[PDB]
């Protein structure tokens, strides 16, 4: 049974760790054996914190990772502006250009969109990763994003 | 403070960093306190586009041997702000390298550090050989090298 | 602008005078013509190889490519290198 | 293009460049320089082939891929009745190392 460690990054407030609950739990107020494609395996969903901090320590921390979800909400701008500086310190750490990565929009439970969905699809395109719409609330897309970071994995190893 | 670091400035600034050399190239960025950080490698003629701040500091070493590289014809490498978003340029490149640092190079590359002492050389090639580059002493000349 | 260099099997070698140049030993010791008793022909011949590469490839402003030593030339035009300073 | 050549004849050996689009007899005329015998006492060969006064260097198969500056190419050169092209060979290095295997 092949074991998946993913990690979920993003802004403050996107729904990190409301995504990573929902996804355990089924629950809105970290391991979980799934059968993906036929694929028995588990996914490792580590901290989601989100504090900045760049030390050697966190760094060692976050290269275990295999794949990443760039969070970004879509009624906050300033998370999906900041979907960059996600992406470039990933690729920093894991020594890598073509990480394993999904982008993800959360929040699409709400009526306050400021981000339009073609504006992600047009940055997902740009750097050769999927893009989901996922609402925690809803769980609307949630097993769907992490189930294709799955996939990503699986055809980045090949 | 270090005369040789980066300045805290903030500001972003696109680099293109291209590597020109038959070498796989290591990035190597000077923080805050003039503490050398690696960064991702570059394989030869591959060339990727870095996010990067105005002031801060960059130099260029062979990933596997650490030699020296040059940048834009020069060791040091800084990244003004973007001119109306225009990307900065960083084109590594080889040194055009003394013959006896060449030889040293393939010598490097050839016997163990261990068997150094075992060639029919003169002794003086022993420790010439076991000087292997690092980065530490060329920051030294060049700290020492920009003074006026 | 040409100088003769001279081997230790008797191999003369001509070159511009601004490539001779480029070690520090042969830049003190000129005259027109220089010998050299414990250098050999294939050393000495590798030796201007490297002044026709080093002259060529200083004022490229793009890519060098690399200088090619064969493992079975490296050690004795490492001692050459050493005693020429270049 | 720069092309970069070793003209050879027994125990002398000139380090020079030209142009692949310059003429053998230019060639002959860069030796008259340098060793003080005129065109029509030389003989320029690639390898054992006679090399006329008419073509370009590149014609004979001197391109900028085959005598780049780090590994010039070899021109066989010979002297006057005309003599036969002879070029004493260089020296050879020794066994390599038991250590750099
Ligand atoms: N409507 C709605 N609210 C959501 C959704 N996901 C998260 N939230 C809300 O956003 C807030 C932050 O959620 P949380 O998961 O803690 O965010 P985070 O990115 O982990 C924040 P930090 O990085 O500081 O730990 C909470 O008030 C939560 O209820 C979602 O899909 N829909
Ligand atoms: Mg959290």
């Amino acid at each position: 049974m092949t074991e998946y460690k993913l990690v979920v990054v993003g802004a403050r407030g996107v729904g990190k760790s409301a995504l990573t609950i929902q996804l355990i739990q089924n629950h809105f107020v970290y391991r979980k054996q799934v059968v993906i494609d036929g694929e028995t395996c588990l996914l490792d969903i580590l901290d989601t914190a989100g504090q900045e901090e760049y030390s050697a320590m966190r760094d060692q921390y976050m290269r275990t990772g295999e794949g990443f979800l760039c969070v970004f909400a879509i009624n906050n701008t300033k998370s999906f502006e900041d979907i960059h500086h996600y992406r470039e310190q990933i690729k920093r750490v894991k020594d890598s250009e073509d990480v394993p990565m999904v982008l993800v929009g959360n929040k699409c439970d709400l009526p306050s969109r400021t981000v339009d969905t073609k504006q992600a699809q047009d940055l997902a395109r740009s750097y050769g990763i999927p893009f989901i719409e996922t609402s925690a609330k809803t769980r609307q897309g949630v097993d769907d994003a992490f189930y294709t970071l799955v996939r990503e994995i699986r055809k980045h190893k090949e | 403070r270090p005369v040789l670091r980066s300045v805290n400035s903030r500001e972003p600034s696109q680099v293109i960093f291209c590597n020109r050399s038959p070498r796989v190239v290591l990035p190597v960025w000077l923080n805050f306190d003039g503490e050398p950080q690696p960064y991702p490698t570059l394989p030869p003629g591959t060339g990727r586009r870095i996010h990067s701040y105005r002031g801060h500091l960059w130099l260029f070493r062979d990933a596997g041997t650490h030699d020296g590289l040059l940048v834009n014809q020069t060791e040091l490498f800084v990244p003004s702000l973007n001119v109306d978003g225009q990307p900065i340029f960083a084109n590594i490149t080889l040194p055009v390298y003394t013959l006896k640092e060449r030889c040293l190079q393939v010598v490097r590359s050839l016997v163990k550090p261990e068997n150094y002492r075992r060639l029919d050389i003169v002794r003086s090639l022993y420790e010439d050989l076991e000087d292997h580059p690092n980065v530490q002493k060329d920051l030294e000349r060049l700290t020492q090298e920009r003074i006026a | 602008m040409y100088v003769k260099l001279i081997s230790s099997d008797g191999h003369e070698f001509i070159v511009k005078r601004e490539h001779a140049l480029t070690s520090g030993t042969i830049k003190a010791m000129l005259t027109n013509e220089v010998n050299f008793r414990e250098i050999p022909s294939h050393v000495l011949s590798k030796v201007c190889m490297y002044f026709t590469y080093k002259v060529r490839y200083t004022n490229s402003s793009t890519e060098i490519p690399e200088f090619p030593i064969a493992p079975e030339i490296a050690l004795e035009l490492l001692m050459a290198a050493n005693f020429l300073d270049c | 293009m720069d092309v970069f050549l070793m003209i050879r004849r027994h125990k002398t050996t000139i380090f020079t460049d030209a142009k692949e689009s310059s003429t053998v007899f230019e060639l002959k005329r860069i030796v008259e320089g340098i060793l003080k015998r005129p065109p029509d006492e030389q003989r320029l060969y690639k390898d054992d082939q006679l090399l006329d006064d008419g073509k370009t260097l590149g014609e004979c198969g001197f391109t900028s891929q085959t005598a780049r500056p780090q590994a010039p190419a070899t021109v066989g050169l010979a002297f006057r009745t005309f003599e036969a092209l002879c070029i004493e060979p260089f020296s050879s290095p020794p066994e390599l190392p038991d250590v750099m295997k």
